């Protein structure tokens, strides 16, 4: 809720003027949903998680996923009570336990699969779609994926939710964080490389972010990003800087 | 088709939830709505026989 | 002898050159010896010894790599090819020894029919030599020779007995069951 | 009388050349279609038979059957005045009388 | 270091002819693509390098027998003078979307 | 009208000249009742007596009308023309430095090179051509030699070399169908179909189609619009149905896709129709209609609609798919004597 | 799903004239023999559907 | 021009590489391919006398 | 890049880099109903270097056949396209 | 009967008359689905 | 007779205003042309006929 | 293998001969014990075990 | 299914073993020994024998 | 039995090398008593004629 962080902040915080610059109806909708939060029904999503885990664990086929899920919704709704909802949450926690147990398997395989799986969980751990520059976002994710795969000494880990990246150059190992980098990389996907944006977002990039995308751009295509974006034309320079 | 007639309207509904989920109001214009939509999507001089 | 202990015929692979994906494997019937009706006890042992003397896949891989190395048609230019690719780039474009007049006169230049910067031969060759922008091969598709290095013909005794490998004729496993599919 | 009339529903379609896509849902999804890379045809040989029935005309006609082929050329010019073209057609590579 | 692949023996025969290759943006060299982008308003090379969009070929159209078109006869008619009613039982089967 | 609906003019006799000559077409008046002001007086109805007649062989063919008037009003034309190269490998080839020799041979057949609005035998009509000078024009960009050698060197690099495809992307096979025949079987040898794009088919009159790969076709005595060479197709109708079987017995749709799963029923007679299977107020079928809209316009499962984005194409479906309907009296009844005769006394 | 709809039989409603004359008084009429409903189903994979 | 004819085709080739690089097949259609390419490239009602 | 040309934005930097940054946001924000983008001129400058030879070079070359070999059915012509170095055809 | 009309959801936001926007109220999987299968079977006009 | 006829090749061009671009390759490469900034004409007087 | 032939006026075969090493090794290890083993390299007929 | 066996631009006709061609229809030559047998086929036969 | 075995390496290229080249005449000089022909046999590197 940005209303809560707009009231409890300084005079003109970034979300105190985010509500201000909204149209009156949108601002009023945000105000209403903040003051009186609408309730949400957990089931019909928890059941979806259970059936998706069942299909993922091979218990059922994905061809019969929706039918099984809707039959289970019948079985829940016709007995929807405190005592069945706890069983629903028990099965969801069951799904989570199974997923974590599966994850512990790939962290025991070859490191080039362990870091890849940890990177998949990092990608699942943040936003999957951005309002602007979605192509840039997925191109960066693919470039980072294949950079980790094709760098034998890349090691991805997590420290309290902060997914960092270690690159060992033998005599030294420079650590770069991915959570804060991708956080900084917001509103730079839809960049439109031009005269004024470059100063605007050249001072917006932290040394962590520039280091991350510099290391990623060692494996950079012309078919990776939007052909006129700041990230595209920045990796175009960084790749040849690495080369020469 | 009897559009925008609340006295002789159609009925699309499921079986388990038999509630009729189509309501047609006499104060709306479905045919003119289709006319304006179809004219906006494309020019009207095209003759589509179907 | 016992045919249960006899060495099986190796599985040779099908390459499918156009798609690039493996087309499967087959029992190597195309090279088999006829030994039970005409041969009997004297040739059953001989045929078994021939079959079990089929090279192990590592040896076949080494033989194929050695055969491919003597091709002369490797994907990249050897000294023969790179010497002539350097020779033609050297003799391409405006000559370096051509002493031509540069007239920076804002009135009354020369015609300069011919036939003030120039590009160096190092960069000139760099344009010619550099590869694509991909620099990484797409998964699944392989060339003939990289397919021959992997996917080697090998004897597979008792293949259809294990827990959950079966074989790779033409499939794409989806639901933890070997789904030979694409029908 | 209404019983003394008939109906003669008919259509003409000029400059069209009816197309059937070798796509699993008949909707265009790329030049290299859905089933053109399906490794049940690509891996395995097949010999199709196409059967037509036509409105009988009064004069000899052909049936101009156009398949779907990827006839491409990779023009390679490695040295000065060294010109080499490579031709490739995916379903019908031999290019014979069929 | 120079690339000298012989065609008509290239071996994939699709990637080399770009029928199912990587794509024009990622198989032309760095410098050539820069040259095309710079000198692309007066001297056009975009049409001289082939690129093919490839069908998804997986998890997009089932091999299962599914009817493309289904006709629904009325179950109840109730014809009257002013109107003509029709009642249908539209069924969207398992895994179907309508 | 076709020759079968015409008669001589009391001075002309058949078999004296070939039916593909100018004064044969002039001296054969058509029957006056086969078409007239009363011919389906209220119906937008293409004359079924000429539904199979090439409409581009007409004096209202504005394209040919313009193409003939670019040469002049006389038959003694000192033509000067510029013909583009059309072979796909060299249509857009960007040749680099070097010496190339490039020879090509030009047709001298009047039926081939010239198009009549009547389709008569031009060789029998004294038409001829003489080529005096045939020169090859080429335009060269005067770009800096410091960059064109760079350009030619980044084009000599094998990782980035020209690739060209034929736009048609279709192997072309002509299967003979005689006059009285109504069916055709197309069997093909075993093959892999490794990237096939699909099927396209119409029927072209053999009289209007030259021998394929022929130096000079002697049986080709027609000079109208060769529907094979150009896109002048006019026989997309007269296809009752079609079937595909990749193996001896394996139908390609073969998943109950169509309403007739074993065949591509292009059209069925509405008079014999009982279950429907006819769409767009004509005799084309529901199955075939979906096939065409799905192919050209990529959206049939979201709803049929018109697609103005492809009307310019001149070869798509909706711009030239013309359904029509007439009613007609029901003859073979106590009245309704059918007082129009379609057979001339020859 | 159960989906019912009712069709007009009024000659003035369903038919348009180039004169606008009353068609009920002019003997215009319509009879519906078969009124069937058709639909198109995308054969998308049941795995993804 | 004699397109589509493999018996009387054209011939384009270089000097160092004497092999002909223009091979034509009797089962392709050069003229119709141009007609389809041009019609997709632009509307056909445009009259370009060149 | 004469200052006289730059003052009138004939050979100047360009609109995106000389207008006040707030104005560029304003004209873009109010670009759907009150268009102001036509009131600030911008000129696209030609490359003017390393793009064209001063060498006397033919812009359009006519090639005439070496060999003709006319026959009754066809009319062959054989050309010889000489493309020198620095020429791209 | 639905679990959304039962709660205090604003009417304009519920019917997307003044709501957040299709880029941000659909599940992040559905935007990817409709974008991926947007060339042959579009769902963008239904939200 | 063919020797008794002539030819009168002609073209009409209305509303065109024949244009010659002051560019190196006679093509549009920017509104400010190639030679419009060449320091032969700009910096030195020339008197064309 | 694809063939194009001059069309004759009667049914004909095409006698296709491949290139094979159809060889025999004749073993007589003991008295009145005869044993051969046939091998054909490309188009092998034989015993797959 | 698509890899021609010579396939290295060996033969003057790239995609077939043209045994003979009509000399009357012939335009570019490719006929050997004062008959309709081709240069390529004559080469193959004499090399083999 | 004794079989002659081919070298199979370092004896024949796998490159796309034309097996038979037809050289068009550069320059002719047709006269009434003699017919001249001038050719350009360009034996590429690695080729032997």
């Amino acid at each position: 809720t940005e209303v809560a962080d707009a009231l409890s902040s300084h005079a003109n915080s970034k979300d105190a003027r985010s509500l201000r610059y909204e149209p009156y109806a949108n601002r009023l909708i945000k105000l209403q949903t903040a003051m009186v939060p609408p309730k949400v029904d957990g089931t019909s999503e928890r059941v979806a998680e259970v059936v998706k885990g069942l299909a993922e664990q091979g218990a059922i086929y994905p061809d019969q996923m929706g039918a099984i899920h809707s039959d289970l919704l019948n079985r829940v709704y016709t007995w929807n009570s405190m005592g069945v909802q706890e069983s629903i949450q028990a099965l969801v926690n069951d799904v989570i336990h199974g997923q974590n147990k599966v994850l512990q398997d790939e962290l025991a395989r070859t490191r080039e699969i362990a870091n890849a799986s940890m990177l998949t969980r990092f990608f699942d751990s943040l936003y999957k779609t951005v309002d602007r520059g979605q192509r840039n976002f997925e191109g960066f994710k693919k470039l980072l994926r294949l950079f980790v795969n094709n760098v034998p000494n890349a090691e991805v880990y997590s420290s309290g939710g902060s997914f960092s990246l270690q690159i060992n150059m033998g005599g030294q190992s420079q650590n770069i964080n991915l959570t804060n980098a991708f956080d900084n990389l917001k509103d730079i996907w839809g960049a439109r490389w031009d005269a004024v944006n470059n100063p605007r977002i050249g001072a917006l990039l932290t040394p962590n972010t520039r280091a991350l995308l510099f290391f990623v751009s060692t494996f950079y295509d012309y078919g990776s990003m939007e052909p006129g974006s700041y990230l595209d034309n920045l990796m175009r320079l960084y790749k040849e800087a690495i080369r020469a | 088709l009897y559009h925008d007639s609340g006295v002789c309207s159609g009925t699309l509904n499921s079986e388990r939830s038999g509630m009729n989920v189509v309501v047609e109001l006499p104060d709306r214009n479905t045919e003119l709505s289709y006319q304006y939509m179809l004219a906006d999507m494309m020019s009207r001089h095209h003759y589509f026989a179907l | 002898m016992n045919l249960l202990n006899a060495a099986p015929t190796p599985y040779v692979w099908k390459y499918n050159p156009v798609t690039g994906k493996c087309a499967g494997a087959q029992q190597n019937y195309g090279a088999t010896i006829d030994w039970v009706l005409p041969g009997g006890n004297s040739f059953a042992y001989a045929a078994d010894e021939i079959r079990r003397r089929f090279p192990e896949p590592a040896v076949t891989r080494a033989i194929t790599a050695r055969f491919e190395a003597e091709s002369d048609q490797q994907p990249y230019a050897g000294p023969h090819e790179t010497n002539i690719i350097t020779a033609d780039v050297v003799r391409s474009g405006p000559p370096p020894s051509a002493v031509y007049p540069f007239d920076p006169s804002g009135v009354q230049r020369v015609q300069l029919s011919g036939g003030p910067e120039m590009t160096p031969d190092a960069f000139k060759y760099y344009l010619r030599v550099q590869g694509p922008s991909q620099e990484v091969d797409e998964p699944g598709v392989m060339s003939q020779r990289q397919f021959m290095t992997t996917f080697l013909p090998a004897m597979v005794p008792h293949p259809f007995d294990s827990e959950s490998p079966d074989a790779f004729p033409a499939y794409f496993s989806s639901v933890y069951k070997g789904t030979n599919a694409f029908e | 009388q209404p019983g003394q009339v008939l109906s003669y529903k008919k259509f003409l379609c000029d400059n069209y050349l009816w197309t059937i896509p070798f796509s699993s849902d008949f909707m265009y999804m790329g030049e290299l279609t859905d089933l053109g890379q399906n490794p049940m045809y690509t891996n395995n040989s097949h010999s199709m038979v196409i059967n037509f029935e036509l409105d009988p005309m009064d004069d000899p006609t052909y049936v101009y059957m156009l398949y779907g082929v990827f006839d491409t050329v990779r023009v390679n010019q490695p040295e000065r005045n060294v010109l080499a073209m490579a031709y490739f057609r995916t379903p019908f590579a031999t290019g014979n009388a069929v | 270091a120079a690339l000298t692949p012989d065609l008509t023996t290239a071996t994939p025969r699709l990637q080399y002819f770009h029928i199912a290759g990587p794509g024009t943006r990622e198989y032309l060299s760095e410098d050539l693509q820069q040259f095309i982008s710079a000198t692309g308003s007066y001297f056009d090379l975009k049409n001289k390098f082939r690129q093919t969009v490839v069908a998804p070929t997986r998890n997009v159209t089932t091999e299962k027998a599914q009817r493309l078109q289904i006709r629904f006869y009325p179950i109840q008619t109730d014809d009257t003078s002013t109107g003509y009613r029709v009642r249908y039982n539209i069924n969207v089967g398992d895994g179907w979307v309508l | 009208l076709p020759d079968r609906y015409k008669f001589s003019i009391s001075g002309f006799d058949a078999t004296s000249v070939a039916p593909t000559t100018y004064e044969y077409m002039n001296k054969r008046v058509p029957l006056t009742n086969v078409v007239d002001m009363f011919t389906n007086v209220g119906a937008r109805w293409s004359i079924d007596q000429m539904d199979n007649v090439n409409p581009f062989n007409h004096h209202r063919n504005w394209g040919l009308k313009y193409r003939s008037q670019l040469l002049g009003n006389s038959r003694y034309v000192n033509f000067h023309i510029q013909v583009p190269q059309k072979f796909f490998a060299i249509k857009n080839l960007l040749l680099l430095s070097g010496s190339y020799t490039y020879e090509w041979v030009l047709r001298k057949d009047p039926n081939m090179i010239l198009q009549s609005s009547l389709g008569n035998d031009l060789r029998a009509d004294g038409a001829s051509i003489i080529y005096n000078e045939v020169n090859l024009m080429a335009n060269f960009m005067p770009m800096d030699h410091n960059t064109s050698n760079q350009l030619e060197l980044m084009l000599r690099n094998a990782t980035n070399d020209q690739t060209f495809v034929d736009y048609l992307g279709a192997k072309n096979a002509l299967y003979s169908v005689p006059a009285g025949s109504t069916a055709l079987t197309i069997n093909i040898p075993a093959r892999t179909w490794e990237g096939m794009r699909g099927w396209s088919f119409t029927r072209i009159k053999a009289a209007e189609t030259p021998q394929l790969g022929a130096q000079y076709d002697v049986n080709f005595k027609y000079s109208g619009s060769i529907a094979y060479s150009d896109g002048g197709f006019y026989l997309s109708h007269t296809f009752r149905n079609m079937s595909i079987l990749f193996d001896t017995s394996i139908n390609w749709p073969g998943n109950d896709r169509l309403l007739t799963p074993n065949m591509f029923e292009i059209k069925r007679s509405v008079a014999l129709d009982t279950e429907g299977f006819t769409m767009s107020q004509c005799d084309i079928t529901k199955d075939w209609y979906l096939i065409q809209m799905a192919t050209n316009y990529n959206f049939v499962y979201n709803g049929y609609r018109f697609w103005p984005d492809r009307q310019y194409f001149h070869y798509d479906f909706l711009r030239n798919f013309d359904p029509m309907t007439r009613q007609g009296p029901n003859f073979a009844l106590p009245g309704l004597f059918d007082l129009v005769s379609y057979t001339p006394t020859t």
